[PDB]
RNA sequence: UUCAUCUAGACAGCCGGACGGUGGCCAUGGAAGUCGGAAUCCGCUAAGGAGUGUGUAACAACUCACCGGCCGAAUGAACUA
């Protein structure tokens, strides 16, 4: 229903990011800044919870 | 034999089974060593060992997947001690 | 048609012209609403009346609410033309057939009614669909009649909705349909039998169909391969085979090749979605979009009639009429079953083998073989049919070979019942012999061998499931299976205690009305209830509350109860008074281990037996010393438990006259227990000291009662204050592709795996484990969501293992549940020490 | 030489197949439903009913694709640390 | 502000492999580099840590590592204001 390398690409959008732990925000796999400043630029970020 | 993380290959020609098996380095261990390094240990733990063996395990190494390809003896010199916490022989190991 | 009894019994005397099978499925995939056709198209009816719709005459409060609990073998009426008979290898001869199909619900959980429906028919109707193929579940069902051995046939139902609500593509749609026939071709290649072989099912041959309910339409490889065979010149077996593979024709070189490719590299699309899916896509448009363009002048190109109310509609629901046309209900339904899904007679021939077990080559066992309806009765009602009528119970039965009568005096036997005894054998007079019809029963009078139908009036002696035999010699059936276990627990109990006889009577009558249910008695003193699923469970429980008992029911989390036991030896001789402080009862508690402990509950020790053979027993092999064990009075509880009295004194002159009294308190006090109020386990007293005062007036019965009292209560708190918590036993065998999950569930609810292990190459696991009573209250969901309904939890009562916490520790697992345990008593909310029950000057 | 294959980082020749047993027991053929290939079981054994022309010789190799060719023993890089340079007395 | 690696050849970064003894000592229902704790070595080269994480039921496999081609030549560790 999505192929599995077809939905490898699908993650690369939705799945491989890192969740800030104070802003939630959708960042970068290897990002390690905040983009938006309700928190004024921290690091606190953990590769996003992606599925078990 | 070896009753503890043992490698055990199983190779049959469809109902004609042929035992092999990767001698690991807990396989030795128990190879040369007497009965307190044989049986009767399951509930008190395995953690003796510096008594001095020579080239006997120079043989022994001949069992242990010779796919280290370089000089047997030579490598055991690191292999039984830091890994095996299970005999010392000759304090030239760690 | 409508028929009369001799119709019936008609092509019930045909042998070979019966089609015995049920409905293997994956849950919802349009089983209910199929059977609804069947009988709009040619359904037998009775001697009268004329119903034709959908729902309602195959289910009824279950209409309103919305379920299949009903799974009966109504016999149609075939009309299979001599040209197709002409390749069926059976003994089967006519037009006019029979076809004892049951219902059958799918889905996990309640697959109760599934394995009685296969102890009752040679085969099987799988329906797999387009929106899931060979799943989790089918995988379950279909696995489940190969470890029963049945004859499977295919039908990807609801093509309809995956050409409607989505739409595929022709060659795409290939390996669709292609890819569950891959799916089944997993389930076949391992859980399939030697004794049948070549068995993977190919719609190659006409085995895998094509179809949807409110469509009315079924299809089938062989409708339009025959309908086509001669419009090709091809023969009519290699016609659908040059349909699936290598099956390319091409309307240029006009030839039917192998290989695709041609003298520059282009393709050929397939000669099955060329000339069988090919105007089958047209027709798709055709109504679709209302394209007259084709609609009527293409009816003639696929040979359709046209009639007046027809083009009188409009929309999809004008599809369905010319789907129903196209590829009739009961025409190709029938068609496949009367075809590769035989008769009892035929198919018996590996059948009958597994169906009665227990003798090699028995003397009923070959009548039922080679198959007698005339000799020794061999009938086995896999799961009873009650209705309606105020608890007119009726009985659900397979007649293997021999006849049944109206008013017959056959021995209604029972799984207790064994060549050599009577129990359950109530060998009583049949009072009239039933014939189901779908979901109601009428007044018939006799049936032979390889048929499906019922008797009444056995309700009143024959309890869960029944074998009914009229040669004594007739040892039993295999006692079914369940791979499934029932693992839920609950205390449904009395809400209104003056209806309490109402609940055991219908506690039973809902054994009656199940395949597999615990209605026990809880060791606590509670009416406890276990069924296989939640779903299942909660069902069965309104059904208790309205007709089967009649009144309020309250239901509540399963009550525990453990066991009291020491953990060390007792830390010095508790000395005991009585209310007179004049006979001074002076003992300590002492460890018995499992194997001896667990020996004296077995019955290796018992009371009932003289205490010097008894003594032989301990002290020879065992290793219990001989005087020790002619010195044991009492064991507590009753009269035969693991909590001995062992007296080791010399003094005391009066002692052997009130022996019975340090004994009898003792069994009064282990049962109603000091900790918290129930019973201890492997605490064995030892007497050493005590004090015979005056006359009896002061040595024995109330006197004497607070004083083995204290005595034990102070040695429990000094023997080391511990508790050995009830272990279950759990085997879920679930497949590789989720053994993980499983495990998920160990490293979290208690892990104690007894081991894992299986059979390495095959699917589900036998996965051993060791699980607290109270950690299995509601384990089924968990295990089940964990990874899929692929597990399945093997329950029942294991032993008792090592408690960490302390009983007298209120925040502690242990204390924690003593103190809500003397509040569950309604009274004390404290845990007393053995400083408040010890002895001094 | 020696040398056998690595998975998902290079397209380089067309994978082509014959059709006869692998003798394997029924197991990996759940993911060869969702892929879509003509097989079949031999009493058991997994056996390949038709010689296919799985993916092409220049794409993008990956996961599901290394899985059922590693189980052939296919090794698409043939060939062995060699020589470039030549130096003699 | 102290501290490194290098221009007849570094970084971030683009690309290729990822060794065995080893399914290491035990502990095991089950832990083969990746629940746990203690050992934390050399045979050999450019190199591969009893192994960075993911993911396994455990394997497997991906992959940080260490090592070669591309990198313009610098900016990385770390805190001060
Ligand atoms: C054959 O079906 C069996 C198995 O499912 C299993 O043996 C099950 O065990 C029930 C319990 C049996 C325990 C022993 C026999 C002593 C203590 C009893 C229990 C109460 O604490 C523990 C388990 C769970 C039940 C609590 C919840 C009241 C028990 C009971 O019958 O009361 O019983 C049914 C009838
Ligand atoms: N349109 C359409 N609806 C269906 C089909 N199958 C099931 N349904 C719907 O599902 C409802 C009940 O189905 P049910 O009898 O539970 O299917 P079963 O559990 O397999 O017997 C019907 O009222 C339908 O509306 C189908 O093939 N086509
Ligand atoms: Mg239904």
């Amino acid at each position: 229903i999505i192929e599995p390398s077809l939905k490898a690409l699908a993650s690369k959008y939705n799945c491989d990011k890192s969740v800030c732990r104070k802003c939630y925000a959708r960042l970068p796999p290897r990002a390690t800044n905040c983009r938006k400043r309700k928190c004024g630029h921290t690091n606190q970020l953990r590769p996003k919870k992606k599925l078990k | 034999k070896g009753i503890k993380v043992t490698v055990q290959l199983k190779i049959q020609n469809r109902q004609a089974a042929a035992s092999v098996v990767p001698s690991a380095s807990s396989l030795v261990i128990t190879a040369l060593k007497e009965p307190p390094r044989d049986r009767k240990k399951d509930k008190n733990v395995k953690h003796s060992g510096n008594i001095q063996l020579d080239e006997i395990i120079e043989i022994a190494r001949q069992m242990r997947d010779k796919s280290f390809g370089r000089t047997l003896a030579s490598v055991t010199k690191e292999i039984l001690g830091t890994a095996q916490s299970v005999g010392c022989r000759v304090d030239f190991k760690n | 048609v409508a028929f009369t009894v001799d119709q019936m019994r008609s092509l019930m005397d045909k042998v070979t012209n019966v089609r015995n099978m049920s409905v293997i499925a994956h849950v919802d995939h349009g089983k209910s609403t199929l059977t609804d056709s069947l009988v709009q198209r040619a359904g037998i009816i009775s001697a009268a009346k004329a119903g034709e719709a959908r729902f309602t005459d195959t289910r009824k409060d279950e209409q309103e609410r919305g379920i299949t609990i009903k799974s009966t073998a109504i016999s149609l009426y075939s009309e299979m033309s001599d040209e197709d008979v002409k390749e069926i290898k059976q003994k089967t001869d006519g037009n006019s057939f029979l076809i004892n199909l049951i219902d059958s619900p799918g889905h996990v959980d309640f697959s109760s009614e599934v394995t009685a429906a296969l102890r009752v028919t040679d085969g099987a109707l799988v329906v797999v669909d387009t929106i899931e193929g060979v799943c989790v579940q089918t995988e379950t069902v279909l696995r489940q009649a190969l470890g029963e051995r049945i004859k499977p046939v295919v039908v990807i139902n609801k093509v309809d909705r995956a050409l409607l609500e989505l739409q595929v593509s022709k060659e795409d749609l290939y390996q669709t349909f292609a890819r569950t026939v891959e799916s089944v071709n997993v389930i076949v290649s391992t859980y399939a039998d030697e004794v049948l072989g070549d068995v993977q099912v190919y719609p190659a041959r006409g085995t895998v169909a094509f179809g949807s309910g409110l469509h009315g339409w079924a299809f089938t490889i062989r409708q339009f391969a025959t309908r086509y065979a001669k419009k090709f010149g091809v023969d009519k077996a290699k016609m659908m085979d040059r349909l699936w593979g290598d099956s390319f024709f091409n309307p240029k070189t006009k030839k039917w090749t192998n290989k695709d490719t041609d003298a520059e590299g282009k393709p050929l699309e397939r000669a099955f979605n060329m000339f069988i899916l090919d105007p089958i896509f047209r027709l798709f448009t055709a109504i679709m979009n209302f394209k007259k363009d084709e609609i009527p002048v293409l009816l003639e190109k696929l040979e359709i009639v046209l009639k007046g109310d027809e083009k009188d509609l409009e929309g999809k629901a004008l599809l369905k009429v010319v789907m129903r046309k196209f590829l009739p209900a009961a025409d190709a339904l029938l068609e496949m079953i009367v075809l590769h899904l035989p008769s009892p007679v035929t198919a018996q021939a590996y059948r009958a083998e597994q169906l009665y077990e227990g003798p090699a080559d028995d003397a009923n066992c070959i009548a039922i073989k080679n198959c007698d309806p005339k000799a020794d009765l061999m009938l086995y009602v896999s799961k009873m049919v009650p209705t309606s009528d105020k608890g007119r119970f009726y009985a659900f039965g397979r007649v293997f070979a021999g006849t049944v009568k109206s008013g017959q005096k056959v021995r209604i036997q029972g799984p207790n019942y064994v060549p050599g005894k009577k129990d359950d054998l109530f060998i009583k007079a049949i009072q009239r012999v039933v014939l189901m019809m779908g979901r109601f029963v009428e007044p018939i009078d006799d049936c032979p061998a390889g048929n499906i139908i019922g008797l009444v009036g056995i309700d009143q002696f024959l309890l869960k499931t029944g074998t009914l035999t009229t040669s004594e010699t007739a040892h039993n059936m295999k006692v079914m299976k369940f791979s499934v276990s029932p693992v839920v627990q609950v205390a449904v109990e009395v809400k209104n205690a003056n209806d309490l006889p109402k609940l055991v009577e219908g506690l039973k009558r809902l054994s009656k009305s199940d395949p597999c249910v615990l209605t026990y008695m809880s060791e606590s003193g509670e009416h406890i209830v276990a069924g296989t699923g939640e779903l299942h469970l909660e069902i069965c429980l309104q059904d208790l509350e309205h007709d089967h008992a009649g009144v309020p029911l309250k239901i509540s989390p399963p009550v525990v109860a453990y066991r009291e036991t020491v953990e060390s030896e007792s830390s010095q001789t508790a000395l005991s008074k009585s209310p007179n402080k004049h006979n001074r009862i002076y003992l300590k508690a002492e460890p018995i281990d499992e194997e001896v402990s667990l020996a004296i509950e077995n019955g290796i020790i018992n009371p009932r037996d003289d205490f010097k053979a008894r003594a032989r027993i301990m002290a020879d092999d065992y290793g219990w010393d001989v005087t020790d064990a002619r010195k044991i009075w009492c064991f507590g509880p009753d009269g035969n438990g693991p909590n001995l009295v062992i007296d080791q004194t010399k003094a005391v002159q009066y002692l052997h006259e009130i022996k019975d009294s340090v004994v009898a308190a003792f069994q009064w006090a282990t049962k109603e227990g000091p900790i918290f109020g129930e019973e201890m386990r492997s605490v064995r007293v030892n007497i050493l000291d005590v004090t015979l005062h005056a006359d009896a007036i002061h040595r024995g019965g109330g006197q004497i009662i607070p004083t083995m009292r204290r005595a034990t209560y102070a040695g429990f708190l000094l023997a080391d204050p511990k508790i050995q918590e009830p272990v279950f036993l759990v085997e879920i065998q679930c497949p590789e592709q989720a053994v993980g999950g499983i495990y998920s569930v160990l490293n979290k609810k208690r892990g104690q795996v007894v081991s894992e292990e299986q059979r390495p190459g095959t699917p589900l696991f036998t996965v051993k484990a060791y699980l607290p009573v109270n950690e299995s209250f509601g384990f089924t969901g968990e295990l089940r969501q964990a990874t899929g309904g692929q597990a399945f939890p093997q329950m029942v009562f294991d032993h008792w293992s090592t408690l960490g916490s302390d009983p007298l520790d209120p925040t502690s697992k242990a204390g924690e549940i003593v103190l809500a345990a003397r509040k569950r008593h309604g009274m004390k909310e404290e845990v007393p020490g053995w400083q408040e029950y010890y002895d001094k000057l | 030489v020696a040398a056998p294959a690595r998975a998902g980082a290079v397209a380089p020749e067309d994978i082509w197949v014959r059709a006869v047993n692998t003798g394997m027991e029924p197991g990996k053929t759940s993911f060869f439903q969702a892929l879509g290939v003509p097989t079949k079981i031999a009493r058991g054994t997994i056996e390949i009913v038709s010689d296919v022309k799985v993916v092409d010789a220049g794409n993008k190799v990956g996961q599901s694709e290394a899985s059922l060719l590693n189980l052939l023993n296919i090794s698409p890089f043939t060939f062995g640390l060699t020589v470039v340079q030549v130096y003699d007395n």
